[PDB]
């Protein structure tokens, strides 16, 4: 399911009109989420 | 990782951060378990 183009996104949103999406009936991979480029933060909290 | 931070490599320990404000069910608890080998033995232990 997609996360291109949430990720790369010519243009994006304010603070205030933060952009929304819904994900559903797919398959995530989560592991393609890490050439965004060299140095980035991954923080999450809940799960490990 | 060659001894030193970054993705995919995360130090194994965590803090807690106790405040006195948190909600009831977030405080610190002291926990203590007793183990017992009920068997045949000497019995070095037990009760008046
Ligand atoms: C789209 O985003 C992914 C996210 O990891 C990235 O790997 C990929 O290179 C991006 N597409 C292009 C054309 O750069």
């Amino acid at each position: 399911c997609p996360f291109d183009e949430v990720f790369n996104a010519t243009r994006f949103a304010s603070v205030y009109a933060w952009n929304r999406k819904r994900i559903s009936n797919c398959v995530a991979d989560y592991s393609v989420l890490y050439n965004l480029a060299p140095f980035f933060t991954f923080k999450c909290y809940g799960v490990s | 990782c060659n001894g030193v931070a970054g993705f995919n490599c995360y130090f194994p320990l965590r803090s807690y951060s106790f405040r006195p404000t948190y909600g009831v069910g977030h405080q610190p608890y002291r926990v203590v378990v007793l183990s017992f080998e009920l068997l045949h033995a000497p019995a070095t232990v037990c009760g008046p």
